[PDB]
């Protein structure tokens, strides 16, 4: 089948600034009829994609003017004028001059934005979980720049160990934000054993590390 | 405002057979040829079968061709998959596709455009069981108080395949929500907490229920979030 290579796979850009996007086709993307189907689309995370270019350089309807596409032959780029907070996602070129339709690997627009501290929440585990034998302790790091964060858990002043599990958020499309969640796992045993439970955060943002923390018994 | 629908993702032990559906709406379905594509980190995008707008012709990937069947019934403007003979390397999100522009509605023309997406529809092939969520309160209390803003959530445990979508106040309340991707345990079921963020001063005054749905088990759970006083 024909290999779309894009490059870069990873494209951090500063807010407002231009990004590039490289296509190249391991065959001549011009058909019969002396046309180029090579098309750009737009992937936000748990969406479908959406085209924004098509035949090379045709915007689709309602795509910003700041999106434009140009090349030939093998050689294809997708630039974007000036990146705005909607912009992150993954970009994808397609070929559809020689079926089967194929695509690009995808590569992936971060925004580089202002140092955000992250806001920390901590949620003690429900009654409800508690019943079925297991406490969840989860600690939130909201909205913040850049990804980096260390989360340090504490249980009576002992820092825990291979018993919390972190996922973080894809880059949010108007704030250009991520945000963290820690969860502890316990047993319900471990749990009622001790008072103090407590996150600790490290980021760029924050002035010196900043602990949340709950009493089990108090909430 | 054509608009896809897809149906029918779930965990398939390997060897066995799926059907997917396509709800098509706001066009005339018999006038397009369809598509399925699928997504995963194996595979990326693949496309997989079209089908003309006439029922008579069927072209497929080489991965796919001899286990997977596309077929149409325009009288349900519905799409099929019939995914025989499944791999691990079938698991991916399945997509189903057409295209605004039918200018020239033969081979190869119905490859040039693929501007119309559906949602997508989850499948899962492996040696494994289907497990519903357990959704659990995240509370929020002071301690889930940070200057003027107030976290909450809900904890959506031990479940496979994925996915799960969570709304909350059955989408009332969209601004400030993430829903984190799902992580795998050491138990090999997923965990993840979909959370919102209100004003610190709004605790103790509002109704919060998240709307959990974990399609591959059939299971909904509504869970009230109340506050803790602490």
């Amino acid at each position: 089948d024909v290999v779309l290579t894009q490059s870069p796979l990873s494209l951090p850009v500063t807010l407002g600034q231009p990004a590039s996007i490289s296509c190249r086709s391991s065959q001549s993307l011009v058909y019969s009829d002396g046309d180029t189907y090579l098309n750009w689309f737009q992937q936000r995370p748990g969406q479908s994609p959406r085209r924004l270019i098509y035949q090379v350089s045709n915007r689709d309807s309602g795509v910003p003017d700041r999106f434009s596409g140009s090349g030939s032959g093998t050689d294809f780029t997708l630039k974007i004028s000036r990146v705005e907070a909607e912009d992150v996602g993954v970009y994808y070129c397609m070929q559809g001059s020689h079926w089967p339709p194929t695509f690009g690997q995808g590569t992936k627009v971060e925004i580089k934005r202002t140092v955000a501290a992250p806001s920390v929440f901590i949620f003690p585990p429900s009654d409800e979980q508690l019943k079925s034998g297991t406490a969840s302790v989860v600690c939130l790091l909201n909205n913040f720049y850049p990804r980096e964060a260390k989360v340090q858990w504490k249980v009576d002043n002992a820092l825990q160990s291979g018993n919390s599990q972190e996922s973080v958020t894809e880059q949010d499309s108007k704030d250009s934000t991520y945000s963290l969640s820690s969860t502890l796992t316990l047993s319900k045993a471990d749990y009622e054993k001790h008072k103090v439970y407590a996150c600790e955060v490290t980021h760029q943002g924050l002035s010196s590390p900043v602990t949340k923390s709950f009493n089990r018994g108090e909430c | 405002q054509a608009q896809l629908v897809e149906s029918g993702g779930a965990l398939v032990q390997p060897g066995r057979s799926l059907r997917l559906s396509c709800a098509a709406s706001g066009f005339t379905f018999r006038n397009y040829a369809m598509h399925w594509v699928r997504q995963a980190p194996a595979t990326g995008l693949q496309w997989l079968a079209v089908i003309t707008s006439d029922g008579r012709n069927k072209f497929y990937a080489d991965s796919v061709k001899g286990r997977f069947t596309i077929s149409r019934e325009d009288s349900k403007n519905t799409l099929y998959l019939q995914m025989d003979s499944l791999r691990g390397e079938d698991t991916a999100v399945y997509y189903c596709v057409t295209q605004r522009d039918n200018s020239r509605d033969y081979f190869p023309h119905y490859f040039h455009d693929m501007d119309v997406w559906g949602q997508g529809t989850t499948v899962a092939v492996s040696s494994a069981s289907t497990k519903g969520p357990s959704v659990f309160p995240l509370a929020p209390s002071s301690k889930s108080t940070s200057g003027g803003t107030a976290a909450l959530g809900c904890l959506v445990k031990d479940y496979f395949p994925e996915p799960v979508t969570v709304s909350w106040n059955s989408g009332a309340l969209t601004s400030g929500v993430h829903t984190f991707p799902a992580v795998l345990q050491s138990s090999g079921l997923y965990s993840l907490s979909s959370v919102v963020t209100v004003p610190s001063s709004s605790l103790g005054t509002q109704t919060y229920i998240c709307n959990v749905n974990h399609k591959p088990s059939n299971t909904k759970v509504d869970k009230k979030v109340e506050p803790k006083s602490c």
